[PDB]
């Protein structure tokens, strides 16, 4: 058994990571006071959901996770809500003034001050591990906290954790439930900072997910907690290898080895199957084909973008609930011969599959029906560019007239990391060009 | 808790800062008592944002009263919400400044500074994390105006990394008490467009229009005009006083609507503006296009003369909140020719549950427009007409100023005027 | 109020399209690079379909399919066709292909020469042309060698030795069809063709002189002396066509042409629907097509290519330009007969 | 069409179907951080300065 810890940082890292234990909790049978009745090993135990709770002489079952927001008020809500059993004091990290939607405010002028101290909660939880794989970091790429000091905590992880792999989940800045004008810019020194350090990163478009709540849970106007409860699924679904006896993913490494041919190429594109509104009178429940079949369509990608029109240099197949090998590869011969799935001449032309018994846990009282079985697909492809493409147009647009930039370069950024982390995207947008196009 | 710290200055100022406090107070549920009486918990949410909370449960205004003549003082001490009021933050002289931004800023105001900063300092001392500062004055007088902005010079100076804020009234020659009015506001423009973040400009001749036209009030009064600035002053900091994600604090709001940092000064308007059908309901379509209507508008300037380089659009009260996105997006799209398309998705708009007093739905506008030259043009227009015969001036010189001084000035507010004409091409 | 952009000045179609739009008082133009658009008139190459349908609250629509280039390239055609099983290699409407790298770069050389010394040995008509700058020769040698003093792709197909020749003049010709497939690939082909005659008497002993070989509008009003003797700018509309089809050869222009192009149009596009659909796309997309056809002496009818940004006739530019505008735009986007297309209905 | 190393449990099973084969040390960051650190003071003693005079 090896362990990893999560780390959510900002508001959009706080809120999801929320959704994401209360799930954990559910799909283990742990309770808001931490305990877990099926636990027969009292105080301690090498079990598969001992990779994200340990455990005291209590019986406790205590995530191996840290929260970090440069304001209060989003994790006061953790330390007074449901769960607030599940965690002690150490692990809930909270400034006094926020990032103001500043990268360089985060990264620079506040993440100095609390950086070592963040480090010094995160060796806590390390020392409770046997064999640490690595870092599991939630942010959005919009906030100030989410951007700048995200960045800031992966390059000290590197140094502090060389060997130790650190993968992302991040949120890409969608206008619809955004009201911040500089998340371009903040996305984009995000991910030329983090590039280096990040092994694996899933992208999650707000406006993806805002959509499939409008579309499939029929709501007309998403909150974040709708989006979030979304989120910890797919969420669920990716992290489900290493809280379950298994043999595919088992360790973070495993990730990469399946998902990451090329190093600066590590972010896959998520498709999930099926979202069904619980409020429908009862619906007919979807066969293994149906679920694989609806992985290739755009509806229900994390992100909004059109793979017929790239290159697969890995997928994975992610099943929960009732599914036999059987099925998969009759579903899986039946899209090739419909489907437009080109693969890179240097990667092999097939899936992975890994098949979990229990079905889908649906938070009570969400917006998601009980479904006998689902679908998360992981794959690379060189569609998701699309993403990039789009997020630096905005960037050329507003740096073009230098907009907002005096903000950054007064929290002592200097105005050319804005052009050197440009020309790093710009050379990312060029990797995928050529491993996609003829 | 973000604290903010309210001060006043002069007479616009302290009579527009004694209706804010007035209507924020109701909203909030703070009687003239500071005993809180509301009936939802929304009210308290944020309210230590303004407010300090003393003992007995008693709600006291963050506000700091300054003035170089009791008067004005006297009767906001005697106004309906005047005992709410801390007692050792009225702060006053009595010399008066004679509509003298040089008396305000050099002479009459520098002896009465440092004990303003004193009750400034005392007010931030007891902060847990102060946000900044706001202060309601005018441009034309000459304490509100002159030391005013001595006094937003000397709380940068002690507070460099807080936010500044201020409503300023701009003076008008149909809304004039003297003819000093172009002098004393185009010395303040310049210490505005150096030491402020934020500036929402207020123009006297825009809402005396209002209350003319569309209020149909047959003879307007400083009262009247006083109303809307009331009304657009608790719109505008909804965002702060009540629970949001979109302008949560001073800093965030900054930072999405200041591209530049010398171009900060900002048209405000509200909608709705009925005079005495006032019961009739407004649907959300209507209170968009009549939000974004030129004669909502407070700065007396026409946004089809320039480009919106930001906009802010809060709405209050239960309605449609798909209906209000598609009425924004609605109104984007059919005039997407008026907003800067160097600047993605530079319209934002955020929603609050509970409206203003008397409506069951309004909305605020904040807009950051290059048309805003307008009213700096005009200011500067009246300036050169009397400077260049030097009229008016020894009212100045008398105060140890020297004409250099004013052709600095005049320089100044017209370099303003030229850096928003780059952008609205 | 619609409003759309104008990213493609040189396209006389969507010139006039815009020209409409206008004219109806209910359509806005913005700048090029106003992303708040409905409609999008895009470039040619190049075409950013990565930005659209990521604007909250406007149905985007864009004049261009991604992917279509897959049809309308010489080679990527030919690959089509050969590649895709609903075409097959043994298509019997397209002309034996092969596509043919320069040496200074699959590649289908040793294939071709297959065929090629076949044809030599079996005394048959082993006539070749090469394309991407034309040449049309008898010896594999000298089709070969051309492509080579080139540096782009190249494609070699049989050449029609037993064309169709209007008379009087014993000329060749070419069938040009207009097809409008909208956003829900519907497939519309445009009533109104036209026939790029040769001015010129055909001549089959010698290929050099290639003025009465290649029947493009631009070569007949350059090269040729005798432009405009037959028909106005060596176009022949569906009219005049048919009747000379009943006079000489006592049958219709439908039943002995016009069946075999609805086939083929069919064909090639629901081949690729799967590819190019936006059906549960996030926008919305249409495209004209300029389809160039070849009729022999026995009426069977070859597919020449396929074009992605047609030009069209004179005479034709206001009825099917408005057309585009009631089938393809304001289905999406409807305003405030007897259609002059001819749906072709397929399964999807 | 091909099935590889199929692992199966009581939990569930995984396998493979092939359809056709083929930094910054400590240091550093310390003098980024004091770097940016050190020109937000030189830009405030320019505006104190500039109140001063
Ligand atoms: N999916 C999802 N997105 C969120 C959530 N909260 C915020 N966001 C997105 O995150 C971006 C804003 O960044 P935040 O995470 O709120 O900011 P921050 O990390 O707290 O940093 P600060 O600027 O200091 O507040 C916007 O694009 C929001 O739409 C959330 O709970 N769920
Ligand atoms: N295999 C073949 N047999 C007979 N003629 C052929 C032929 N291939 C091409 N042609 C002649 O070439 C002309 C069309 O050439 P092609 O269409 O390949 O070039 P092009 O694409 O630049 C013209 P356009 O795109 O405008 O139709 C036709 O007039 C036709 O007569
Ligand atoms: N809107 C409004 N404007 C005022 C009021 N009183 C004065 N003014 C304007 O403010 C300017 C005079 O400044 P004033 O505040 O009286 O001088 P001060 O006391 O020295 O600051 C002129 O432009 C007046 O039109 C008021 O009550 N409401
Ligand atoms: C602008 C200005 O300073 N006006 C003066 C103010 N004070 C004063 C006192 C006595 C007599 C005249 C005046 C006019
Ligand atoms: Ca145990
Ligand atoms: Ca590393
Ligand atoms: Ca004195
Ligand atoms: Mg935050
Ligand atoms: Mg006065
Ligand atoms: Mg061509």
């Amino acid at each position: 058994m090896r362990e990893c810890i999560s780390i959510h940082v900002g508001q959009a890292g706080v809120q999801i990571g929320n959704a994401c234990w209360e799930l954990y909790c559910l799909e283990h049978g742990i309770q808001p006071d931490g305990q877990m009745p099926s636990d027969k090993t009292i105080g301690g135990g090498d079990d598969s959901f001992n990779t994200f709770f340990s455990e005291t002489g209590a019986g406790k079952h205590v995530p191996r996770a840290v929260f970090v927001d440069l304001e209060p008020t989003v994790i006061d809500e953790v330390r007074t809500g449901t769960y607030r059993q599940l965690f002690h004091p150490e692990q809930l990290i909270t400034g006094k003034e926020d990032a103001a939607n500043n990268y360089a405010r985060g990264h620079y002028t506040i993440g100095k001050e609390i950086i070592d101290l963040v480090l010094d909660r995160i060796r806590k939880l390390a020392d409770q591990c046997t064999g640490l794989q690595g870092f599991l970091v939630f942010h959005s790429f919009g906030g100030g906290t989410g951007s700048g000091f995200t960045s800031l905590l992966m390059e000290r992880l590197s140094v502090d954790y060389g060997k130790k792999s650190k993968l992302e989940f991040s949120i890409y800045p969608a206008p619809q439930v955004s009201t911040a004008v500089v998340e371009p810019y903040n996305s984009i020194l995000t991910t030329h900072t983090t590039l280096e350090h990040s092994d694996c990163a899933f992208m999650v478009d707000n406006e993806a997910i805002y959509d499939i709540c409008r579309r499939n849970l029929d709501i007309e106007r998403p909150t974040y907690t709708n989006l979030n409860r979304l989120i910890s699924q797919i969420v669920s679904s990716i992290t489900a290898s290493l809280r379950f006896d298994g043999a595919l993913n088992v360790d973070l490494t495993e990730f990469q080895t399946n998902l990451v041919p090329y190093p600066r190429i590590h972010f896959p594109l998520a498709t999930y199957a099926p979202v069904i509104s619980a409020e429908k009178a009862y619906h007919e429940q979807l066969s293994v084909a149906e679920i694989t079949n609806a992985c290739f369509e755009p509806a229900n990608q994390m992100v909004k973008c059109d793979p017929r029109h790239g290159k697969y240099m890995a997928c994975c197949l992610l099943y929960r609930g009732d599914v036999v090998p059987k099925d998969v590869n009759a579903a899986i011969a039946t899209i090739k011969t419909k489907r437009s799935i080109q693969f890179v001449d240097w990667c092999p032309t097939g899936f992975k599959v890994g098949i979990n018994y229990q079905p889908p846990t649906v938070v009570p009282g969400g917006d998601l029906a009980k479904v006998q079985r689902a679908v998360c697909m992981l794959s690379n492809t060189t569609a998701i560019a699309e993403a990039w493409a789009r997020l630096d147009h905005k960037f050329d647009l507003m740096y073009a007239k230098r907009a907002f930039v005096h903000w950054y370069v007064g929290e002592g950024m200097e105005e050319g990391e804005f052009s050197e982390a440009r020309e790093d995207m710009a050379a990312l947008e060029k990797d995928y060009e050529e491993v996609g196009v003829d | 808790m973000r604290e903010i710290v309210h001060i006043q200055a002069g007479q616009c100022g302290n009579q527009i800062g004694a209706k804010f406090w007035e209507v924020i107070s109701d909203e909030h549920g703070i009687d003239p008592t500071g005993s809180y009486h509301g009936d939802s918990d929304l009210q308290l949410e944020r309210i230590n944002v303004y407010y300090n909370e003393a003992t007995g449960n008693k709600y006291v205004p963050r506000a700091i009263l300054v003035d170089l003549e009791p008067g004005t003082m006297d009767s906001v001490r005697s106004g309906p919400f005047g005992q709410i009021f801390r007692p050792d933050n009225f702060v006053f002289g009595q010399s008066g400044a004679g509509n003298n931004w040089a008396k305000g800023h050099y002479t009459e105001g520098a002896e009465l500074v440092d004990s303003v900063l004193d009750v400034v300092r005392k007010e931030s001392e007891s902060c847990d994390c102060l946000q900044g500062f706001q202060l309601t004055h005018s441009l034309g007088g000459g304490t509100g105006s002159g030391m005013g902005t001595l006094l937003i010079s000397k709380i940068r100076e002690e507070y460099p990394d807080r936010i500044m804020n201020t409503f300023s009234v701009m003076p008008s020659p149909k809304v004039s008490d003297t003819v000093v009015e172009p002098y004393n506001a185009t010395l303040s423009v310049h210490q505005l467009v150096e030491n402020t973040d934020e500036t929402y400009c207020i123009d006297n001749e825009a809402l005396y229009d209002i209350c003319f036209r569309t209020l149909k009030l047959t003879t307007p009064t400083y009262g009247d005009l006083n109303h809307l600035v009331s009304a657009t002053m608790s719109g505008v900091t909804t965002c702060l006083r009540f629970p949001g994600q979109l302008n949560a604090d001073l800093r965030k709001l900054a930072v999405n609507m200041v591209p530049f940092p010398r171009l900060h000064f900002f048209m405000p308007g509200f909608a709705p503006l009925t005079s005495r059908q006032q019961y009739r309901a407004l649907t959300v379509p209507e209170l968009t296009q009549q939000m974004f209507d030129s004669k909502n508008m407070m700065a007396a300037c026409d946004p089809r003369h320039g480009r919106y380089l930001t906009v802010a659009a809060i709405f209050r009260g239960r309605m449609s909140m798909k209906e209000v996105d598609e009425q924004m997006l609605n109104v984007q799209n059919k005039n997407s020719s008026y907003f800067v398309e160097w600047i993605p998705n530079n319209v934002k708009t955020a929603v609050c549950d509970i409206p203003p007093r008397g409506l069951k739905m309004s909305a605020t506008f904040i807009g950051n427009s290059t048309a805003i030259q307008e009213l700096f043009k005009r200011i500067s227009e009246q300036f050169t007409a009397m400077f260049r015969r030097k009229a008016f001036l020894h009212w100045y010189t008398g105060e140890g100023m020297d004409e250099m001084e004013f052709t600095e000035a005049e320089s100044n507010m017209n370099d303003l005027v030229s850096e928003y004409q780059q952008y609205q091409d | 109020m619609y409003t759309f952009v104008v990213r493609d000045e040189n396209s006389s179609v969507y010139a006039e399209v815009s020209r409409l739009l206008l004219a109806t008082g209910q359509w806005k133009r913005l700048r090029k690079d106003n992303p708040r658009f409905n409609l999008m008139l895009g470039e040619r190459n190049r075409l950013p379909f990565g930005r659209l349908g990521h604007e909250p609250g406007l149905v985007q629509l864009v004049n261009y399919y991604r992917g279509a280039d897959k049809l309308c390239r010489k080679a990527s055609l030919v690959k089509l066709i050969k590649t895709s099983p609903e075409l097959s290699e043994s298509c019997t409407w397209f002309p034996e292909s092969y596509v043919i790298y320069p040496t200074n770069l699959t590649d289908e050389r040793e294939v071709f020469l297959a065929a090629y010394n076949r044809r030599r040995e079996g005394r048959e008509g082993n006539v070749w042309i090469a394309k991407s700058g034309i040449l049309i020769s008898s010896e594999a040698s000298e089709l070969l060698d051309f492509i080579d003093e080139q540096g782009q792709v190249h494609v070699i197909q049989k050449y029609l030795e037993k064309p169709l020749l209007l008379e009087p003049g014993h000329r060749k010709f070419d069938i040009r069809s207009w097809v409008l497939v909208d956003h829900l690939y519907n497939i519309y082909l445009y009533r109104e063709g036209v026939l790029r005659t040769s001015s010129e008497p055909y001549n089959s002993a010698n290929f050099q002189d290639k003025t009465c070989h290649l029947t493009n509008h631009c070569i007949q009003k350059e090269y040729s002396k005798n432009y405009g003797r037959y028909e106005e700018g060596n176009e022949m509309f569906f009219e005049e066509f048919n009747q000379y089809l009943m006079d000489a050869l006592n049958t219709t222009l439908e039943n002995s042409i016009l069946l075999q192009i609805k086939h083929i149009i069919r064909s090639c596009l629901m081949c690729i629907e799967p590819a190019i659909s936006t059906k549960h796309l996030h926008y919305q997309s249409f495209q004209l097509f300029g389809f160039d056809f070849m009729v022999d002496e026995e009426l069977k009818v070859w597919l020449i290519e396929v074009n992605g940004a047609p030009a069209c006739a004179q005479k034709l530019y206001a009825e099917l330009c408005q057309g585009i505008v009631d089938v393809a735009i304001s289905s999406v986007f409807p305003l405030a007969p007897t259609s002059i297309f001819i749906k072709l209905h397929h399964h999807h | 069409m091909e099935v590889i190393e199929l692992n199966k449990c009581t939990s569930g099973q995984s396998f493979e179907v092939i359809l056709k084969p083929p930094d910054p040390s400590l240091e550093e960051i310390q003098k980024k951080l004091e770097a940016a650190e050190e020109r937000r003071k030189y830009q405030e003693a320019e505006l104190l300065k500039h109140l001063a005079e």
